[PDB]
C-alpha cells in the first residue's frame, strides 16, 4: 500500500506572500508668492 | 533720483551726467558727482514716440503739454474698463479749448506684437511700442508691474497695471493718478489730473 503524501500548508504558511513596498516620493512643492513690493509711499516725499 | 534711486533710466542718467561732467573737469573748483537739479537727460530718444498715423515724432514736441504715460495691457479687464474713460477724459478735455492741452504716451504690457497692434489701434494717442527697450526701463523706472518676475530692488511697486503717471522733463513724478493705489477709485480718478502745474518744461 502507497502512503498519502501529505500536502497540507497552514495559514501561517499560506496566505501572505512579501508584498512590493509602497511608492512614496512626493513633497509638497509650494511655489512661494512673492513678496509684494511696498509703496505706501511715505508722508515727506509723498506730499512735499 | 527721482522717483527711484534703483532704475536703469537713472543709472543711465548718472553715467552720462557725470561722464560729460568729468569731460569738462578735465577740459577746464567744480563739484562731482553732479547734483540731480543741474543733471539732465532726455527721456524719449529720436525714434521712440510714434502717433496714430504711424510717423515718428521726437521729444520738444510736447512743450507745453500736461503729458501722462498710460502703462496697460488689452487683456486686463481692468484697462478694458479703464480705457473708455480715458478716450472721454483726453477727447473731450483736449478739445474744449482753444490750446491742446494733454498729451499721453503709451506703454505696453503685452504678449506680443500681434496683441499690442491690436490694441494700440484703439488708443490716438502717443505710444512706444514694444521692441523698444524704452518701455521696459520706465516700467522699471515708474515701478508698474503686474507679477513679480523682473527683479524690485526690495523697494516698492506703484501701482498695477493699468496706469496714468503724469511725468516731468527729467523723469520726475508730478503727480499719481489713484486707479489702482492706495486710494483706490477707479475710472474717476482722472478729475483728479491737474494740466496746469505739471507742464512738460
Amino acid at each position: 500500500p502507497p502512503t498519502l503524501p501529505f500536502h497540507g500548508e497552514s495559514a501561517y504558511r499560506t496566505d501572505y506572500v512579501p508584498k512590493p513596498l509602497p511608492e512614496v516620493a512626493k513633497p509638497v512643492e509650494v511655489k512661494l508668492p512673492p513678496t509684494l513690493p511696498f509703496n505706501a509711499q511715505s508722508c515727506y516725499r509723498s506730499e512735499y | 533720483s527721482q522717483p527711484v534711486f534703483a532704475s536703469p533710466l537713472n543709472v543711465e542718467k548718472r553715467r552720462l551726467n557725470e561722464e560729460r561732467a568729468l569731460m569738462q573737469a578735465q577740459k577746464a573748483n567744480i563739484q562731482l558727482p553732479p547734483n540731480y537739479g543741474d543733471m539732465d537727460l532726455i527721456l524719449f530718444p529720436e525714434g521712440s514716440l510714434k502717433n496714430s498715423n504711424n510717423t515718428v515724432i521726437p521729444q520738444s514736441h510736447l512743450k507745453g503739454k500736461s503729458v501722462a504715460l498710460y502703462f496697460a495691457d488689452g487683456a486686463d479687464p481692468k484697462c478694458a474698463s479703464l480705457l473708455p474713460f480715458l478716450l472721454n477724459y483726453y477727447r473731450t478735455m483736449n478739445e474744449g479749448g482753444a490750446n491742446q492741452k494733454i498729451e499721453i504716451i503709451f506703454v505696453s504690457l503685452d504678449r506680443d506684437r500681434e496683441a499690442f497692434e491690436s490694441h494700440r489701434a484703439h488708443m490716438p494717442w502717443l505710444s512706444i511700442d514694444l521692441e523698444n527697450p524704452l518701455t521696459e526701463i520706465l516700467k522699471r523706472h515708474f515701478r508698474v508691474m503686474k507679477e513679480y518676475e523682473v527683479p524690485t530692488y526690495g523697494y516698492g511697486s506703484r501701482t498695477g497695471v493699468p496706469s496714468v503717471i503724469v511725468i516731468g522733463s527729467d523723469g520726475r513724478e508730478a503727480q499719481f493718478l489713484p486707479i489702482c493705489s492706495g486710494l483706490e477709485e477707479g475710472d474717476r480718478a482722472l478729475l483728479r489730473w491737474d494740466w496746469r502745474n505739471t507742464k512738460f518744461a
